[PDB]
Order: C-alpha cells, then sequence, then structure tokens
RNA sequence: UUGACCUCAAAUCAGGUAGGACUACGCGCUGAACUUAAGCAUAUCAAUAAGCGCAGGAAAAGAAAAUAACCAUGAUUCCCUCAGUAACGGCGAGUGAAGCGGGAAAAGCUCAAAUUUGAAAUCUGGCAACAUUUCUUUUGUUGUCCGAGUUGUAAUUUCAAGAAGCUGCUUUGAGUGUAGACGAUCGGUCUAAGUUCCUUGGAACAGGACGUCAGAGAGGGUGAGAACCCCGUCUUUGGUCGAUUGGAUAUGCCAUAUAAAGCGCUUUCGAAGAGUCGAGUUGUUUGGGAAUGCAGCUCUAAAUGGGUGGUAAAUUUCAUCUAAAGCUAAAUAUUGGCGAGAGACCGAUAGCGAACAAGUAGAGUGAUCGAAAGAUGAAAAGAACUUUGAAAAGAGAGUUAAAUAGUACGUGAAAUUGCUGAAAGGGAAGCAUUGGAAAUCAGUCUUACCUGGGUGAGAUCAGUAGUGCGAGACUAUGCAC
RNA sequence: UUUCAAUGGCCCGUCUUGAAACACGGACCAAGGAGUCUAGCAUCUAUGCGAGUGUUUGGGUGAUGAAAACCCAUCCGCGAAAUGAAAGUGAAUGCAGGUGGGAACGCCCUUGUGGCGUGCACCAUCGACCGACCCGGAAUGGAAGGGUUUGAGU
RNA sequence: GUAGAGAUUCUGACGUGCAAAUCGAUCUUCAAAUUUGGGUAUAGGGGCGAAAGACUAAUCGAACCAUCUAGUAGCUGGUUCC
RNA sequence: GAGAAGCUCAGACGAGUAGGCAGGCGUGGAGGUUUGUGACGAAGCCUUGGGCGUGAGCCUGGGUCGAACAGCCUCUAGUGCAGAUCUUGGUGGAAGUAGCAAAUAUUCAAAUGAGAACUUUGAAGACUGAAGUGGGGAAAGGUUCCAUGUGAACAGCAGUU
RNA sequence: CGAAACCACAGCCUGGGGAACGGGCCAGGCAAAAUCAGCGGGGAAAGAAGACCCUGUUGAGCUUGACUCUAGUUUGACAUU
RNA sequence: AAACUUUCAGCAACGGAUCUCUUGGCUCUCGCAUCGAUGAAGAACGCAGCGAAAUGCGAUACGUAAUGUGAAUUGCAGAAUUCCGUGAAUCAUCGAAUCUUUGAACGCACAUUGCGCCUUUGGGUUCUACCAAAGGCAUGCCUGUUUGAGUGUCAUU
C-alpha cells in the first residue's frame, strides 16, 4: 500500500499490455533500408533532383508564426505570376497546392521568387533528344543531380 | 576474415552442410593433393578422388603405402585402397578407411571427362 | 528471452487438498508417463521458469555524447604514455617513439608483407608475435557459440587515407586499422583498460588537433567541443609535497615510527 | 391467326464464376467473466478472450462538408512531440484524446448531374482471317454478322473548375543491332601458401627446428589446438540468356505528324449526389462534458443553401469547408509461410511437447490429453579357436592406445548392496571436551654466507700510467708478479 | 583417524507468549527449485556539462564488411517565474536590506575557553518586493495609499 | 414356487478384496404399471425424474473438454553462502 | 621503502530474534591481461594422505579418467537448498514378510526330453449333468483360426506346453 | 514366487518438571547375543490440509413482500394506414 | 570365540549424477509474396530385390521425360550387355508428363467399395436386356443462345 515519499503512482498498466509492447531492435535495420530506398530512388530519377522544390510558407498560430517553413506546393496565382501552367508544373518537378491561397503580396511575392529562382537554374531536356524546343536547352551536357536545397533553401 | 554476407561461418551451420552434404557434393569434399610431378604436369593442385586412381597413403599407421582406389565410399567420407587391410579375428582381412585429404594422388585414372575437368579448372593436358 | 509459450501448453489443474498430495497443477488423463505429473511450477521439470526473461529488458546504454568524448581524448592520450602500453601488454620495449608516427606512404600500401616488413622495422612485430602465440580456445560454451578462439591485442594502426593501407595490414593476427575521424573506445581502452599502442600516419596524427581541439580552442570537426580541463594543475604532487614552498613552512617533521 | 414489346421460366444450352484452406500482420460484426475498486451494483478488466463474416502482400486510410483564429495551414499513413495534458470518472478505483511543431514518404485523380442530335460517335458475343507469347499453354487486331444500348453506351467538363461563343498564338510515336550496363546467372574458375625434419603419441592436427602465403589468420572437415592436407575464406574478369529506345549522336533509320493542346481580351453563364442532411428519442460507444461516433424508430429539409467552428437556446455577424457516388503508389504492420545472416541465450530434468522413426507410443465414446528416450571406439578391429555346460553362459585365448571402452558399451557421483579388512557393541545411535591406546603423517636439519686450518695450481690484487676541464662510479690496454 | 573412559549434549524446520512435545512438514539420495524484468516515483552516491542540459524521431560518412563506432540540422522535453477558479497581473527603498549565532582569514594582546574586524553555509528572526484576497478610494484602466491575512513565490 | 428380474437380514464373508460394490446363506417378485436386445429422440441452469436432489459413461444441490487463466487470496506452506 | 589503499603507537569494548548496513567466499557467460595449464593427461570423480583460512571456501599427494581448462582487472546473470503433504528420477527399512486357501480330485505306467506335479498316449477315479463346464449365433474383438518350430519375456509355482 | 501401508530419529518402567498425560530432559528402577508363534496395553499407531465450531469484507444450492435488474406479459402513443 | 548389528576403506554391484560434447531449441535481424473446381489443405490405400516407422512417389508408383554433373549405391547383394561414356547415383536441378480412393468435393448415397442416368465404341443371337471401355450427369449467380408462358401491352388480318 502507499507509504512511501514521492508521486501518488500512475501507472496505465491494467490492461494485457505486454501483448502489445512494440520494441526498436530494427531502428539500424529501417535506418539502412531508408537509406537505400533513398540511393535506389536517386539513380532511377537521375539527374533529376530527389527532393522536389516546395513554397515558404509562414506556420499557423502566434507560437510558430515568426518563423518560415517548407510548405506543399506553390499556389495557382504563384504559378501564374511566374509564368507557369499548372499542368506543366507537375510534369517539371514544381508542387501544385490547389487548397493554399495568398492573402498577402508578401507570400506571393515570397514563392513567385522561388519559382523564378528554380526556372532559372532548371535544364528542360527536349522530349526528342538533339531537337530543342520551346522551353527546353540546349547545353544539357552539364547536367547532374544536385539538392534544391544547395540553390533555393527556406530562409 | 570472410565479409560476403552469403557466407555463414556458423559452426552449426557449417557441420550440417558438411555431414548432410548430398552425393554429388561430397564428391569434392573428397578431394586429393595432385604430387609434385602431376602437379607441375597439369598445373593442378587436386581433384575429388575416384575409383581405380592411383595415390600413397601420407598420414597415419598406413602411411607409406600404395594402390588403386578400390571404392569411394562417400556415405563415411572413406577410402579404400588395395591391399590396405586388417585381420578380423577369423582370419578374413577387413579393408581399411582413409580420408581423402591424406593421401596425394600419383596417376590418374584419366578419361574423357576427367581430362575436360582438367582443362576446365585451367589446367594442360 | 525463452519462449512466451514455454511451459504454458498444458491443461494442468491443482487437483486440491485430501489426495496426499502437493497442491501443485498436475496434468489430466491417462496412458503415459507424463499423465498425472505436476506442471507450470518454477520447481516443476518442464514448468515454466521463474520471471521468464524477455525481450524488452534494457540491453543499449546510453553515455552523454561529452563523456564519451571525454573517455577518447583520455584514451587518445594514454595511448601516448610508454608506461601505460607496458601496464597493458604492449611490447614497446623497442619502438623509437610514443606516439609512433609513420610515413603517409603506408597508406598505400598493397601486401601483407609490405604491412610485415613495416612493423618489423619500427619494431612492432614483437606485439604481433604476442599475438599468435597467445592464441587459444576459449574456456566454457562460448566455443559452442562462434566464439572459439580468444587472443591478444595488437597494434591499431589509424589512417587518414585509405589507399590500400587496410587491406594490407587486416591479415595480421591482432592488428586493428581505422580511419581517425571514427576513434571507438572500444578499441582505444579494449577491455576498459587503457593504454593502446598506436601506430599513426602521418596525415592521421597531423589531423587530431581538427579532431579534438584544444582547451581553448573548439575542434574543427566537432562543433561547439573543447577538451576537458583537468582539476589539478600539475598531478607530480610528490615534487609539490616535497617543494621549497610546501617543506619551508611545515612543521617539524615527527617520528614516522615511534618506540613501546 | 401471327408478329412485336414487357415480364417471367426451362435446358447436361455457349462461355464463365463462387465456395475450401492459410489468419503473424489487416477490415468488420458479436461479445464475456475472472480481475481492480481492499465489500459491491455504475466503473474497471475491455470497445479485451471466446464466437461469426471478409482480404492482401501488405491491408485499411486518402486528395477536406480538414485545421485554425495565424503574417495563417493544406489528401492519407507512420514516428517524436503535444501529454499522463484538455477531458471523463460511486470526480472513487481508475481512465484519457486532438490542432500546431519536427521527421519518414510524398501524387494525384475518376464519376453523376449538359442536346453528339447534320447522324450511338460506345460496348459484348459468334464466325473468319491475321498477328502475338514466360507460353503450340499467353495476349490482341481487323472484317463480318448478331446481341447490348436512347428507361442512354461514347466524347468535352468535375467546382482546383469548367462549357459555349469574341479575339491572337507554337506544333509529334515506333521496329534493327553496337558501346556504355544490368536481372537470372556460369563450361565457374586466373584466383595462395609445408603435408620436410626431430620428440610424444594408436593417430600429429601437439611441442621443437626450418620455411611459405596472406586483398585469404571467417568457419567447417581430416585418427588430439591445422592460414599453408581438404572444402572454403579473400580478390578480380571473361562465356550466355532475358528486360534491351531504361539511358547515348541511343546513331543507322521507322514515318510517326496535318490536326489536337498552351496561354489571351470580352461576355452570358456555370447542371454539382434526399428517407439523405438535420431534429427528437432509445440503445451503445467515446477523453467528448445539456450526445464523440454508430444503430433502431418518429419527424423530415434547403438553395448563397448546407456542414463545421468541443456549454443547451434565440438572433446577428465572421471564418472555413462543400456531405449524402468512386480510385489511388510510398513512408506503416507482420509470434503464419518461404529464404538468409546472427547472438554476452539453453546445453538432454535445460532449450520448442519433440536434439532420438514426436504431435510418435499410450489414454479417452468424444471434445481432447500426450510422454519417456542423445554419447563403444580413430576404425567393429563387435572377441577366431580350445575347453566346461542341455543351454544362457563361464574359463582360456584374441582385438584395441584402453575391455578400469564388450554394444546391459565415454566419464561413471549419491542413496542402496555383496565380499574382504579394521574396530566397537548389557533396552537406540549420533555429537562436544580431554587424554590413553593403536594406526598413520611431517621434520632432511648441521643446507646458504663468513672466517680459520691442510695441500694444490693459476690469464694475479690495493696505489697508480694513459686513453669527458674541476670531484665521484664503471669497463677496457699494461704495470704492480 | 578410530575407539575407550570421565563430563556435558532432547529433533531439526515452523507458526508461537511459550516446542523435546501426545502441534504440523520431514523414510533415503541425486538433479531442479522461489524478490525477477519493465513503466514510474523518492532519497542517497558517482560522472559529464552548467543557466543551461539532452547526438540515437531522423539524417550522414555507407560501399566496401558495418545492428557498433563516429559525425550532423530543426524541433521538442525538463530547467531559467510566480500566482489565481479565471479574466489576468507578474518580482531591488537599501551593499539585493537589518538582527543573532557562525566556517575560513586578518589584526591585537599576552599565555586563557583569548579580545577586535570582516563575515561563507545553515538556522531563527524584523522588513522589502510579485500574485491572490480583504479594504478605504480621491464608459473604461487601476495608478498612489493600506491590511490582522494568503501562495508549492522574489 | 423354478428360469428371469430384484436386494430384506445375517448389521455373515471380504474390507492393501476375486471385486473402486463382490461372495454365501436368507429374503422380495415371478404372466404384468412384467423383463429385455437393437433402432430412435431429449444435452448442462439443459435434459430426464411413479420425486431419492435421483439419474445424465466409477463424475451431479448443475457433467465432461479446452480456453479466459500464472483468475484473486487481509489466509497456510516454503524462501538457497560466510 | 614498506600497495600513503602504506607504515607506526595507544586505549576502551565484544548477547542477539525480526530487521538494517558493510566486507568477503562460491557458480554460468562477456571484454582485457597472464612467451597462463593441458594427451609427457584438461575437466570431472574417489580417497582409509598433507597444507591454509574464524568461516564461506581454497591449495596439494595418491587413485580413476580422456579434451579441454584456469589466475588477475573489469562486465554480466536463469548465480549457492534440508525442508515447501516441493518436482522428476533412482533407491531403501518394513521382508524372503503379507501372502499365492471360493468353484468336490486326483492316481499309475509309458513316451518325449538336459530337466516332467503341470506336455502327449493308455489305464483308473471323478465332475459339468441338456435353464451344461455340451453344440451355435447377434454385439464386441481382429487373426486370437491351422500347421511346423521356439521356449528370452509373459502364462503372480512350473514349462518339453 | 513375492508385494504394501507406513517410516524425523527411535523404541524397558516409576516419579518430576514441562505447550498442564514423555522414548529422549532430571532422579531412580535397571541392563547380555541371535530368534519362532501369537497378542491387541502403548506407540496420544495409520488414513484424509476437521465434514462440528469460529474467522474470512471466500463461495455455492435454495427462499422471499431484501437491493438492483430481466425473458415474458399487460396497457397506451406513434408508424404500418 | 563366532554369528549378528553398526561405521569406515578397498574391490565388486546397483543407479545414472558430474564433466566434456551438440546436424537441436530459443531469440534477434535481413529478404521475399506463391493455395484451391486446371480439384487445395487434410484424410485413406498402395508403390522398392530383400522395407515396418520417416523421406519420396502414385498402377508410368523410393518414380517417366528434360537439364547438369560425371562413377557410384552400399546392410547384403545384384548388375561390368560399361566406366575416354546421351551413363552410375534414394546425386543435383527442373520449363514436359504421370498423378489410385477421397476431401470444398460435384449423379444420389455411404456404419454400403450401395444404387442410378446419358453418349459413343466393342463383346456375347440380341436397334430396346446383359457385360466391358472411354467420355459425361452438383449448386448459386453472370453474359449470351434456344425453346416457351402470361384473361401484362399492342399492330396486322
Ligand atoms: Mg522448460
Ligand atoms: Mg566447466
Ligand atoms: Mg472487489
Ligand atoms: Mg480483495
Ligand atoms: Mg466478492
Ligand atoms: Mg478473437
Ligand atoms: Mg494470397
Ligand atoms: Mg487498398
Ligand atoms: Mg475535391
Ligand atoms: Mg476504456
Ligand atoms: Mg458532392
Ligand atoms: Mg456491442
Ligand atoms: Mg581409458
Ligand atoms: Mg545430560
Ligand atoms: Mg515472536
Ligand atoms: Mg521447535
Ligand atoms: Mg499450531
Ligand atoms: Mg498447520
Ligand atoms: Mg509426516
Ligand atoms: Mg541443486
Ligand atoms: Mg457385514
Ligand atoms: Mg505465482
Ligand atoms: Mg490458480
Ligand atoms: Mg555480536
Ligand atoms: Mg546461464
Ligand atoms: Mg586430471
Ligand atoms: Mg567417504
Ligand atoms: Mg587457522
Ligand atoms: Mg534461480
Ligand atoms: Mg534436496
Ligand atoms: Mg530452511
Ligand atoms: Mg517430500
Ligand atoms: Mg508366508
Ligand atoms: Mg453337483
Ligand atoms: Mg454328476
Ligand atoms: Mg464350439
Ligand atoms: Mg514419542
Ligand atoms: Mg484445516
Amino acid at each position: 500500500a502507499i507509504h512511501v515519499k514521492g508521486q501518488l503512482p500512475n501507472a496505465h498498466f491494467h490492461k494485457d499490455w505486454q501483448r502489445y509492447v512494440k520494441t526498436w531492435f530494427n531502428q539500424p535495420g529501417r535506418k539502412l533500408r531508408r537509406r537505400q530506398a533513398r540511393q535506389t530512388k536517386a539513380a532511377k530519377i537521375a539527374p533529376r533532383p530527389v527532393e522536389a522544390i516546395r513554397p515558404a510558407v509562414k506556420p499557423p498560430t502566434i507560437r510558430y508564426n515568426m518563423k518560415v517553413r517548407a510548405g506543399r506546393g506553390f499556389t495557382l496565382e504563384e504559378l501564374k505570376a511566374a509564368g507557369v501552367s499548372r499542368r506543366v508544373a507537375s510534369t517539371i518537378g514544381i508542387p501544385v497546392d490547389h487548397r493554399r491561397r495568398n492573402r498577402s503580396e508578401e507570400s506571393l511575392q515570397r514563392n513567385v521568387e522561388r519559382i523564378k529562382v528554380y526556372l532559372a537554374h532548371l535544364i528542360v531536356f527536349p522530349r526528342k533528344a538533339g531537337q530543342p524546343k520551346k522551353g527546353d536547352a540546349t547545353d544539357v551536357s552539364g547536367a547532374e543531380q544536385t539538392d534544391v536545397a544547395a540553390v533555393l533553401p527556406i530562409t | 576474415m570472410k565479409f560476403s554476407r552469403d557466407v555463414t561461418s556458423s559452426r552449426r551451420k557449417q557441420r550440417k552442410a558438411h555431414f548432410g552434404a548430398p552425393s554429388s557434393v561430397r564428391r569434392v569434399l573428397m578431394s586429393a593433393p595432385l604430387s609434385k610431378e602431376l602437379r607441375e604436369q597439369y598445373k593442378i593442385r587436386s581433384l575429388p578422388v575416384r575409383r581405380d586412381d592411383q595415390i600413397t597413403v601420407i598420414r597415419g599407421s598406413n602411411k607409406g603405402r600404395e594402390g588403386k582406389i578400390t571404392s569411394v565410399y562417400r556415405k563415411k567420407f572413406l577410402l579404400l585402397i588395395e591391399r590396405v587391410t586388417r585381420e578380423k579375428a577369423n582370419g578374413a582381412s577387413a579393408p581399411v578407411g582413409i580420408d581423402a585429404s591424406k593421401v596425394v594422388i600419383t596417376k590418374l585414372h584419366l578419361d574423357k571427362d576427367r581430362k575436360d575437368l582438367i582443362v576446365r579448372k585451367g589446367g594442360k593436358v | 528471452a525463452v519462449s512466451e509459450k514455454a511451459g504454458h501448453q498444458t491443461s494442468a489443474e491443482s487437483w486440491g487438498t485430501g489426495r496426499a498430495l502437493a497442491r501443485i497443477p498436475r496434468v489430466g488423463g491417462g496412458g503415459t508417463h507424463r499423465s498425472g505429473q505436476a506442471a507450470f511450477g518454477n520447481m516443476c521439470r518442464s514448468g515454466r521458469m521463474f520471471a521468464p526473461t524477455k525481450t524488452w529488458r534494457k540491453w543499449h546504454v546510453k553515455v552523454n555524447q561529452n563523456e564519451k568524448r571525454y573517455a577518447i581524448s583520455s584514451a587518445v592520450a594514454a595511448s601516448g604514455v610508454p608506461s601505460l602500453l607496458l601496464a597493458r601488454g604492449h611490447r614497446i620495449e623497442e619502438i623509437p617513439e610514443v606516439p609512433l608516427v609513420v610515413d603517409d606512404a603506408v597508406q598505400s600500401f598493397q601486401k601483407t608483407k609490405e604491412a610485415v616488413a613495416l612493423l618489423k622495422e619500427i619494431k612492432a612485430y614483437r606485439d604481433v608475435v604476442k599475438v599468435a602465440n597467445s592464441r587459444k580456445l576459449r574456456a566454457g560454451k562460448g566455443k559452442l557459440r562462434n566464439r572459439r578462439h580468444v587472443q591478444r591485442r595488437g597494434p591499431l594502426v589509424v589512417f587518414n587515407e585509405d589507399a590500400g593501407i587496410v587491406k594490407a595490414f587486416r591479415n595480421i593476427p591482432g592488428v586493428e586499422i581505422v580511419n581517425v575521424r571514427r576513434l571507438n573506445l572500444l578499441q582505444l581502452a579494449p577491455g576498459g583498460h587503457l593504454g593502446r599502442f598506436v601506430i599513426w600516419t602521418k596525415s592521421a596524427f597531423g589531423l587530431l588537433d581538427s579532431v579534438f581541439g584544444s582547451t581553448t580552442e573548439a575542434a574543427q570537426l566537432k562543433k561547439n567541443y573543447f577538451l576537458p580541463e583537468n582539476i589539478i594543475s600539475n598531478a607530480d604532487v610528490t615534487r609539490l609535497i616535497n617543494s621549497d614552498e610546501i617543506q619551508s613552512i611545515v612543521k617539524a617533521a615527527g617520528p614516522s615510527r615511534v618506540k613501546r
């Protein structure tokens, strides 16, 4: 019975908890599996970046609205103002978020600048090799897999 | 040191794979060194033994004896050599088995497949 | 851990009092030796062990990163002390210098013969011979569990770049080779004992300051890391006790032993 | 009377399809009590066990009728955190989520509501021909006819939009074999090195000497601890096969490519799921509190309507979403199955019940229950033959390194027993203290070191000479004889 | 070591006020046989760092050989602020105060258990400051003034 | 009164039995509400009962089997070296 | 110097259940170390020999045996038994004891055989006494049927059956 | 030919004290191998974790106008209509 | 004095501890996705020169075809019509076959090797009986076909 010093005990162990104990002996195995999947994916989509470019958005609530973080995708207005069709955006690694909107010019201008920097660093290969078309590039020889965060970090 | 993920150093597994080996696998397990003259002639270090091969015993109480291999008892990993026997109680002579690793081959029972095995193993005829 | 079902897979029940038998559960039925025998208890043959072992026992132990780095720093400092190498069993009587640092050409060795010849030239090979002579069959049931042979530890070879040095040295008994950027306490203090004999390549030795830093300058390869300070500035306390500044103010020594 | 249509039958009609099993993990239904509350009924155990239905390699969930209340976020899942918190609770015992934030992985879409109406533009089946193949086993194409279908099959659209018109813009999918490589792999091997000498031993794989290889000193085997005897271990290419426009000038060429998308001004527009939402009530459930989800029954909608905004109600604002239809990889799970590598695990009363012909023998009408049991030796060399005995056997012999290894077999404890020896004993025995008796055990002394005595032979010792300046130790050439 | 003599010695374990008990278990021997592991909490100790601390949710050297070692970013937990049911408000009159005892140190005596001056830790104590509460108190705010009080505060 | 079906008394034998219900003698009934094979139905808070809480496979004031379940025990026993 | 964890001098004191703490002894496995032990005999076991410790325990001679094992610093735990009507196995005293006595009953000769109270043949004496100790079936068993052999186990004595 | 129960260790009395009726302790009486058949005084002989009684915040069968429910049944409302 | 009893030791028993071993277990991790009306899982009965349990297999029966290897199997053999070879082997592997009675189990049954029906082809005198062989005959549902039913609704005679 209770007679010692300290907090009154609270332990939630009245169900058959030993039946559902989850151990982590596979933690290094999972880490190796996930790294190998990334390496396998990177070699498959090369020279495309492994990560797609993402917008910068302000987190909600007063606890985090002083910060900046990656969002899901660029708004339709942001893509419009950067001269990118929404159907073309996905074909060149630009995610589209139809749900997010631009309530202020600052959010719009910040992400339009991210797209413009992405497009200026982007090398689009022609659909038919050796027959460059509009919107493509003619110096595809120096194409390599590079990190988007190396070019467009979240500031 | 081994490094392959496909190689097991488990004593339990190695012993199970050795004593449970099938007949054709036990043939490679029962290999003997070639003699010095034969190594140079055929550029081959060792071969699976065969019936009608000529060997000399290199270890044990029968060291220095020579003869044909009369039979390859693979179920026991043993060679039976001609005139290598011991006396039973009743006077009958019982053959004495010798491990293939404990003999050296001095003359090969060469034949079409054996000749093919020498060339495949990188050797010469 | 034992199997969670071990000792549980029976229908046994206590037969209660009045049968002149202990009240432990017993197998029902008939026709077999098992019938009527006691079951389940930690004291019963083919029962369940007391407190069966579980997989969720705590196997791993966390150490604070700074203490781990302290430990490795101490272990590396001990490797610079010839008395500790000798005390830890390393046959270093003939080596020219401690720390022992060899040219970067060793990083490009291709053959075990070259590695062996280098060890003989710097008189480190007697440590390897010690390892070879010490090899034995393990005492006990570990030899049944893939732990057949035991032997002493030889020199630890620490490099900066691997241009073949790892493959040239690895087959030599007792020798371990490690990149300077991943120093391991299990190798630097084997068994928990300080003073591992270490052979550094020039580039590895020249990277130690960037690896560890100093007490006042941050390590380049360990963000915000500084070497620890000691609690005593001069550890030669015998010198301090017998120093002029101390001996000139003490009282008269007094008798070490007195007559009865 | 026939025919059409509708509805409904039958056939061993032509062709298909479902069931049973596996259940570790997955989606549901149904559903306890032991237990805890120091009694006990609500509560808890537990939305658990048992029972029932149904799947896959994962399942389920999923592109907001979602958050929030911010400078806002942005499908789902999982992890960390939120948090043992808000909350629930005979507010007792106990119970207990979510938004943000960080991270793993990321992917988005399909219908129904529209007049193609200058053309059902759609689909199945039969028959025939022509292709195709993991494959004579697979998978289609075209033609034709018949069915389906206007009680609606296609096409543009799915609200993120979009459609119809006004006006201005560029233009793309498939066969052959090279090199670069890549999945099953291989005639699978170029892949290294002692089986020399001595000692012990039945056996060398032991100890010693002398060597060798090492990108190989993992492991196993072999008559005892083998890197070099054997298999392997380590290292590294060349013969195929198939995916082979996946990438390259992917060349060399097929001839796809003539009419479909992108933005661009102006309009008028913009169909959007009903016994459903919602309300009441009853039961259940939840952390969800004047109802969180689910279900029954009653009532039963609307069109800037409707849902949500965690205290019931009426009103007014604001924000946010857009239900009642649908699909979807990954990150997640996995005590089943299959394959593989390990372990500070157990070591034959242990470890699975089962190391062995184990879910076996055996029990029970049945549901079910369910053991015990590993080790001669390197090799059977498993004891010829003689003798005694009806025989089983014994005794000689024999084999073996060993029979103090004889299969009733490694070692071979204790309880318990026989024989031999010793000793003691008047209704227990055992123990303690002290000695007697008998039996039995240890002193190895006076070795070392020092001096004296006897004889003996001998490169002969103290101070010095010389070879780091002053003082001290040492070795070394001679003298000191 | 055995045995004899003399003297002493009840059968152990257990529950119990009390066991040699006519209280219970125990015929014998072998092998097995019972305070563990986990989620917490509390004191004490050790170690690291310290107004901070915590690399193991994750990501990287990584492919070689890698369940280890080693490295690395943003969050987050606990701590750096309390109080109140809450809306809220939120810690220096002063050397971050005074008093008493007091470690250590310094100075004077004159050989005493001394006197004098600073005064760490800790305890007792008088105040000040923050929150709550109770006051008067010159639409909204509660500033100066107070209080026998109150808080797991400064 | 015999076969069959029972089971009163000896409180006989036996009572580590021939036997987890038997043996001897004695006794009850012996042409019907009789005795009985096989087939068939009723199953556990259920059955079945000319009723004894009887019987339901040596089990009955609620069978047997497995599971929940290592159920809980303020109670008894034990709890290993100096 | 005197493992400063050392050395040295002195004084007082000593019951203990339940209980508390400390320092030690012993066991399996892990890291380190010890030119550690070992087929010229490891481990284990026996002992009518020796030594050490207050004790837990430890070392050693002799015997047996045959393949591994130990000391020191650390790590770790399924780590120490006289008891639990404890578990499983083995084995005792009771003991050559209780007993092997229902169902009337056996005897002689021969054969066979190593061996005959129990086999077979002949002879005698008896019993079931047709609601049978006779001759068949149903259920249940499943080869028990028959011949030839055998005689370890079983036939609670025996065995040629 | 060949079990079993039972068994701390055992087994000659009187008195004392004592868990209040001892085989063992204290004081006496005494005391001689190995055994057979019987016997029923003693071993508070064996059996079975007392079935009587009490205690337990332990049950179960049964009862009832106990507490709390419940199949069923009855009456009404609403729907079917 | 023996016998007897008791203790100890040697030796011999009884028993199977101890030690050493271990093709087993347990636990962790990594990888993979594949049952069945084309008859599964499971059950039964059979198959080898001498084979009962296990493995395997199915009247093609410890197997056939095919591919690889290349001389065994082994307890006894037998086979040297083969061993410089399309060839030993309970070898490995595996893309073709065989695959009894059953079982979801499918003509109806089943404590029955019980009782039927259909098609074709054969046998015996038999287009109808009998015998044999081959191939067939369950249920629900779907698309389609054919043949129909209705005082369901119609047009034309
Ligand atoms: Mg067990
Ligand atoms: Mg051992
Ligand atoms: Mg309760
Ligand atoms: Mg209770
Ligand atoms: Mg109760
Ligand atoms: Mg269930
Ligand atoms: Mg499947
Ligand atoms: Mg799905
Ligand atoms: Mg949508
Ligand atoms: Mg709950
Ligand atoms: Mg909708
Ligand atoms: Mg329910
Ligand atoms: Mg021997
Ligand atoms: Mg006395
Ligand atoms: Mg007491
Ligand atoms: Mg007592
Ligand atoms: Mg009592
Ligand atoms: Mg009692
Ligand atoms: Mg007793
Ligand atoms: Mg024990
Ligand atoms: Mg009587
Ligand atoms: Mg328990
Ligand atoms: Mg229980
Ligand atoms: Mg004391
Ligand atoms: Mg253990
Ligand atoms: Mg020995
Ligand atoms: Mg003894
Ligand atoms: Mg002593
Ligand atoms: Mg234990
Ligand atoms: Mg014991
Ligand atoms: Mg005890
Ligand atoms: Mg007992
Ligand atoms: Mg008798
Ligand atoms: Mg008569
Ligand atoms: Mg008569
Ligand atoms: Mg008859
Ligand atoms: Mg008595
Ligand atoms: Mg009682």
